């Protein structure tokens, strides 16, 4: 899940 | 003048978020469940903007900190709605989507809705102070790991710990070990309730018949969790045993 | 390894989310519409600050009346540092994401003339090169840098917090030649009471202004009410970091 | 000045 790892940078 | 752990999690508790419901269209089980999907993406949203800011989480490492959102999402919606219900015999999911009698009892409504009155009627019960609330919010995040263990265990052990003595904290600064006792008791059994949203969610996830949309970004991670409880590869922390 | 939060990392998530000025870019621009824009943005940006410094840990064990004070005495500080900063991280300068003061802007009947004064700000942010950990100690002081005449009701509450703020810079520094940057960003923080001088002076002329016809929104009107005697009888006094 | 007083409390 991409979206999440986003987020979460 | 020095800031407390709790202080911390009081000032990064997020906005609470509207529904978008519209009120002058005839409500039914089906528009209910699509808008709460929509909103529930939303508040998922806002949970990573939370945990990222709970010291020591951003110190984890990056497919720790995914892992724990992916297996805790539901413990965060759950908790937070049992809160927000607690302190409006409803169900607040919004200020303007609060579930009433009438709304109540909608074919299909009530069954899955009992899950969630019971969280918040457990606050309730043991009249919970919003400084509990803080630290019981911050250990569900904390509250399943792969039972393989996580990359960095180690960190995520004193995180949890830290957030037990909080807790701990909390309620002396609030009959002590007993209300620690109570309210651990009450993380725990989160388990079960979540487990049985969790079965529902998926189960209409999975099914075609059903017209019932869901966001991408709740999608995506309900995709990448259907595996770990089909494999079981969730190791659920307790309190007691 | 320090997950017991320093003070720095709370005034990190307590700043408030930015906000935008709701100007209307298909009408003209003029100088009478950016000025009220700009006040009413600056209502709404007072309200942000009043729940900001809540925040604040000591802030919020003042007397309610000296809370009031130092709200009044410094909201000018805090919204031309905020602007200053704004503007550096994006010479122009940023009221709102909506609402940039461009090179063409600039150029408006009666615009540079307040603007080189919110400009100045900016080129010292830029010179001294702060950074944002800095910046956030700073601001705090900036609520802290002036007090009645005989004082607070609290005095001795309020001395201890802005000793605190004083040493939350001093880490902001060292965590970035020491005791040099030290005297540099004080310098700046002094030299605020001559720039918000010039800004409220234009402030208080234009609202007090019978044909003029600028808007106020009521949250600024009172404080600009509120004040007006308190500036032009003397008793504000400004703490200085060098004599 | 009632409003700052109110939004202080
Ligand atoms: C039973 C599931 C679980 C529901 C979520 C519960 C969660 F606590 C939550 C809180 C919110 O504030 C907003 C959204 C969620 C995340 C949630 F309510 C929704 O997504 C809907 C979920 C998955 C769920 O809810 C219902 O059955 C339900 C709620 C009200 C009536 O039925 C669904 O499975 S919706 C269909 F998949
Ligand atoms: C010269 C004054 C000072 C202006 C304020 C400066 C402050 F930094 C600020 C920042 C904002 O982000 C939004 C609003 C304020 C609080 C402010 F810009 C406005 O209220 C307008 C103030 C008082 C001021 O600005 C100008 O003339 C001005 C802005 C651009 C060119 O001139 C006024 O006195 S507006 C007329 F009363």
């Amino acid at each position: 899940n991409a979206l999440l790892r986003y987020l979460l940078d | 003048l020095t800031p407390t752990l709790v202080s911390l999690l009081e000032v990064i508790e997020p906005e609470v978020l509207y529904a978008g419901y519209d009120s002058s269209v005839p409500d039914s089980t089906w528009r209910i469940m699509t808008t709460l999907n929509m909103l529930g993406g939303r508040q998922v949203i806002a949970a990573v903007k939370w945990a990222k800011a709970i010291p020591g989480f951003r110190n984890l490492h990056l497919d720790d900190q995914m892992t724990l959102l992916q297996y805790s999402w539901m413990y965060l919606m759950a908790f937070a709605l049992g809160w927000r219900s607690y302190r409006q015999n409803l169900l607040c999911f919004a200020p303007d989507l609060i579930i009433n009698e009438q709304r109540m009892t909608l074919p299909g409504m009530y069954d899955q809705c009992k899950h969630m009155l019971y969280v918040s009627s457990e606050l309730h019960r043991l009249q919970v102070s919003y400084e509990e609330y803080l630290c019981m919010k911050t250990l569900l995040l904390l509250s399943s790991v792969p039972k393989d263990g996580l990359k960095s265990q180690e960190l995520f052990d004193e995180i949890r710990m830290t957030y037990i003595k909080e807790l701990g904290k909390a309620i002396v600064k609030r009959q002590n070990w007993q209300r620690f006792y109570q309210l651990t008791k009450l993380l725990d059994s989160m388990h079960e309730v979540v487990e049985n949203l969790l079965n529902y969610c998926f189960q209409t996830f999975l099914d075609k018949t059903m017209s019932i949309e869901f966001p991408e970004m709740l999608a995506e991670i309900i995709t990448n969790q259907i595996p770990k409880y089909s494999n079981g590869n969730i190791k659920k922390l307790l309190f007691h045993q």
